[PDB]
RNA sequence: GCAGUCAAGCGUUCAUAGCGACAUUGCUUUUUGAUUCUUCGAUGUCGGCUCUUCCUAUCAUACCGAAGCAGAAUUCGGUAA
RNA sequence: AGAACUGGCGAUGCGGGAUGAACCGAACGUAGAGUUAAGGUGCCGGAAUACACGCUCAUCAGACACCACAAAAGGUGUUAGUUCAUCUAGACAGCCGGACGGUGGCCAUGGAAGUCGGAAUCCGCUAAGGAGUGUGUAACAACUCACCGGCCGAAUGAACUA
């Protein structure tokens, strides 16, 4: 294999419509969307459908999802709002393990305390099988 | 001093619109400091050029769009190694002196103006092999 | 000097004899409430006109919101300040969303490279720059390309626990 | 003040392979192959092709993106040597002790011996480094050259011979012997 | 003896260098600073002095 | 007592190789003074002898850089107690 | 060493300044609950290895009033800034082309034509080309620069401030 093999490391990119996951504060937890860079460090963010107001974010605070879709720079929330629906932004999130595990874990912490006893005669059920199947091949 | 200079360089630019009516754009590409020397003494009646700087024409070019706006379709032939050789003569006689004269291992010809006109300088040395035939490889057509 | 907010600050000299009602002037100040507001109002204008406040009086106190504060721009800042051996004018540009927020890292960052605290510096004039590529500092300018676009190389995720059962990966 | 991306770029000429992972850049062509551990440096390398590899420090400033320009050359001259190749040539420089230079070794060595400086007792030995090799003009008096695939074995290597030349307790203005790199160049491509 | 090129040759490394006016360092002849921290890289140099 | 900044001069010529005036910034506490805080119901007051250890502003010895370093001799400087 | 007004110490503990008469905070019956001051919150040590923007790498870093010192002088470290100048009539840099005619200009001498060397430094033609930057020949050649241009596309030089 006579190529020139060059380890090509790929970083989320913040760029316009760079979808970020909001760490921190009254809209933690939500979806936004990157629309204009002010510096190296503070980003102008919106996210019409999550609830969560254009604003000046610290890029600190808000973590930069692989998730990317198309929008023309400095975007008003209307438009914003027009282009994430059409890029079926969400229902790519909610398809990504990370989406998933949040919500796993959500559930977990919703779980009564009936509930978590049942989980656990479940997990014996299928330990029963599984340590059987294991034992066998 | 070099607000004087460049200011001059237009004059006598703006100077050769108004006189010659026609110009050649040549692409003097090499062509030495002597050969183009007597280019000068082989034109000395009719003809003259006058060697310029690209951005200083594009410029002053457009930015003589007032009167002679006809020189605006100058702009897109004035890239790469160009000169002006402006004149009243016929075509084929200053072009004939120009592509010729001098060489070794000779100048070219690139662009024809003509009262807002463009030549291809192929289009303007026609060998009559279609002038004579334009009223006669038609004429047989009448009878 | 906290969270900062203009002020439009207007007042005029008291009211006499043979100036029964004189003239009214007008300044926008930078500053983190009204009462620090007025008073900066005065320091100033103790300086250029020769009123006192003792001879004068307020006449409003408005707060200047942000016109488009959702809005990125360029703004011009000029600025006189105070060195431990002159006094100095200096202009800069600072890119924000507000010109509240253009103030506040402009305070920072007179304190960080100049270590000027807010009492040694007038700000002289902020200003929207309207034409980009009048933008004259680089440091704002390389953020003024089409199609920008940079990465944020080693991450280092806060750790909520003391001990991690994993050796932590900067991978964004 | 902190420049938000800068890069460099690596023309790979026809016939070397480039291939690099965790920042140890590894270098064949026809010469052979050279390896460099450039991992004490934060670039990122990018290949556009095989023809084209770039490099970027992201954010950096002053100092940090000087490094990139260095470590652009450093894998340029891994490229030139693993094709051109280098070669220092030396004279030996005397005005009455003539130097009297030879390759000796013990136990598989090869060192450079170096007798008879300016008129010492004294017998010096300079290693010659792995993959450098020493060989003597024919038509240049007294010349010596040395030759490979890095430059920086080469002229190292070349130092070395030179350094050990340097001529104690004499003012050396005067006594200006020694052995002098003389030329520095490609093995391919005239000389 | 020692033909003229080879004069010139020694020279490159001997003769046609600077010096530091504070810590003597021998510096590269087309310098403008000293390399050496101790001098704190003051730009007071001067020429090695050439011989005869 | 020791060390700097300036550079008029010295140095055949050439400020600074080695020096450096008129001025000026310092450092030190083996000088001398100034003070009078401690001891006057008592800290034995010079020199030497003996012995240990410390400082470095290095006289020698190691390795260097510099010169008005040809060699020899020397001088200036660095790392060095 | 000696005066001035006030506040202290002395006569006074307490919290802070590790330490300490005199600083900061605050003055004191025996106690409970709360809140603070000055000062702190990596660990010693009660209290965010909090948040945010910068700056700094010291083979002698630095780290908080009183306070346990530092100066004239200097740095092509690095950061921000100032002024003059150049540049979209296209600079700077980088590559690439041309780098000409009177003319081997004049004296000089084995010879010396731009370049051992004396005296000037004119002109033409020019977009530009010195009676010549250097390499070079015995002397021409040959190469080369200053100068102009083809491309590139927005910055570049110099002096400074802290
Ligand atoms: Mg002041
Ligand atoms: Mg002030
Ligand atoms: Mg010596
Ligand atoms: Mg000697
Ligand atoms: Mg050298
Ligand atoms: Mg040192
Ligand atoms: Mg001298
Ligand atoms: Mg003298
Ligand atoms: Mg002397
Ligand atoms: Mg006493
Ligand atoms: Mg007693
Ligand atoms: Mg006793
Ligand atoms: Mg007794
Ligand atoms: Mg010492
Ligand atoms: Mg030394
Ligand atoms: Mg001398
Ligand atoms: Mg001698
Ligand atoms: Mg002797
Ligand atoms: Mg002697
Ligand atoms: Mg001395
Ligand atoms: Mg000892
Ligand atoms: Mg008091
Ligand atoms: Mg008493
Ligand atoms: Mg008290
Ligand atoms: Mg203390
Ligand atoms: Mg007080
Ligand atoms: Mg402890
Ligand atoms: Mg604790
Ligand atoms: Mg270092
Ligand atoms: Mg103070
Ligand atoms: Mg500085
Ligand atoms: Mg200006
Ligand atoms: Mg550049
Ligand atoms: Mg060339
Ligand atoms: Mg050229
Ligand atoms: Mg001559
Ligand atoms: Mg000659
Ligand atoms: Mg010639
Ligand atoms: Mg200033
Ligand atoms: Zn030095």
């Amino acid at each position: 294999s006579t190529d020139s093999i060059v380890k090509a490391s790929n970083w989320r990119l913040v760029e316009v419509g760079r979808v970020v996951l909001i760490k921190k504060g009254q809209s933690a937890g939500k979806l936004a969307a990157i629309v204009e860079i002010i510096d190296q460090k503070k980003v102008l963010i919106d996210g019409p459908k999550a609830g969560v107001p254009r604003q000046a974010i610290n890029l600190g605070q808000v973590v930069l999802t692989p998730l990317t879709f198309a929008l023309p720079r400095g975007a008003r929330t209307a438009t914003v709002s027009k282009k994430w629906a059409a890029a079926a932004v969400c229902e790519k999130w909610a398809a990504s393990s990370w989406a998933k595990k949040i919500a796993q874990r959500e559930r977990r912490a919703a779980l009564t305390d009936f509930e978590r006893f049942q989980v656990m005669v479940l997990r014996k059920q299928k330990r029963y099988t599984v340590k059987k199947a294991l034992a066998k091949a | 001093g070099i607000r004087e200079k460049k200011a001059e360089y237009f004059a006598k630019l703006r100077e050769y619109l108004e006189e010659y009516k026609s110009l050649f754009v040549v692409g003097v590409d090499n062509v030495s400091s002597q050969q183009m020397h007597e280019v000068r003494k082989e034109l000395r009646g009719r003809a003259v050029v006058l060697m310029g700087k690209n951005t200083m024409v594009r410029r002053a070019i457009r930015g003589f769009l007032s009167d002679l706006p006809d020189f605006e379709k100058l702009l897109p032939f004035v890239k790469g190694n160009v000169g002006f050789v402006f004149t009243n003569e016929p075509l084929t006689e200053i072009k004939n002196v120009i592509v010729s004269n001098r060489v070794a291992a000779g100048l070219t010809v690139v662009q024809v103006y003509d009262n807002g006109q463009v030549f291809p300088s192929s289009i303007l040395d026609i060998t009559d092999e279609e002038l004579v035939s334009h009223f006669v490889s038609a004429v047989s057509t009448i009878a | 000097m906290a969270h900062f907010k203009e002020y439009q600050v207007i007042g005029r000299r008291l009211p006499t004899e043979s100036v029964p009602e004189p003239k009214l002037f007008r300044m926008r100040i930078f500053a983190s409430n009204e009462v620090i507001a007025k008073s900066r109002y005065w320091y100033f204008l103790q300086k250029l006109h020769k009123v006192k406040k003792a001879s004068g009086e307020i006449v409003s106190i408005n707060q200047i919101n942000e016109a488009h504060p959702t809005k990125v721009k360029n703004f011009g800042v000029w600025v006189r300040y105070d060195s431990r051996s002159g006094t100095h004018n200096m202009y800069k540009e600072i890119r924000d969303v507000s010109r509240v927020a253009a103030v506040e890292t402009l305070y920072q960052d007179m304190a960080a490279r100049h270590r000027a605290r807010f009492r040694s510096i007038h700000i002289l004039k902020v200003a929207e720059i309207e034409k980009t590529a009048d933008v004259k500092r680089q440091y704002v300018k390389q953020f003024l390309t089409k199609d920008l676009k940079f990465p944020l190389p080693h991450r280092v995720q806060k750790s909520t626990k003391t001990f991690s059962y994993k050796r932590p990966s900067t991978f964004y | 003040m902190k420049y938000i991306q800068t890069e460099q770029q690596i023309e790979v000429p026809e016939g070397v392979t480039v291939s690099i992972k965790s920042r140890i850049v590894k270098v064949v062509g026809p010469r052979g192959t050279l390896t460099k551990n450039l991992k004490h440096i934060d670039v990122t390398f990018t290949k556009v092709n095989n023809q084209l590899i770039k490099v970027a420090v992201h954010n950096g400033g002053r100092k940090h993106v000087a490094a990139l320009r260095t470590v652009k050359s450093l894998v340029d001259n891994m490229i030139t040597g693993v094709t051109k190749g280098y070669k220092y040539k030396m004279r030996y420089v005397y005005a009455h002790f003539p130097i009297n230079v030879n390759i000796v070794e013990k136990d598989g060595a090869k060192f450079i011996e170096v007798r008879n400086f300016l008129g010492d007792k004294k017998i010096r030995n300079v290693p010659v480094r792995d993959g450098v090799t020493i060989e003597f003009s024919t038509n240049v008096k007294d010349e010596i050259v040395l030759s490979g695939n890095s430059v920086e074995d080469v002229s190292q290597n070349a130092a070395d011979l030179q350094q050990i030349c340097r001529v104690r307790n004499k003012d050396i203005r005067k006594f200006l012997d020694g052995i002098y790199v003389s030329h520095k160049g490609f093995i391919t491509e005239d000389l | 003896i020692i033909e003229p090129s080879l004069k010139a040759l020694a020279s490159k490394y001997n003769c046609d260098k600077s010096v530091c006016r504070k810590c003597y360092a021998r510096l590269p002849p087309r310098a403008t600073n000293c390399r050496k921290r101790k001098c704190g890289h003051t730009n007071q140099l001067r020429p090695k002095k050439k011989l005869k």
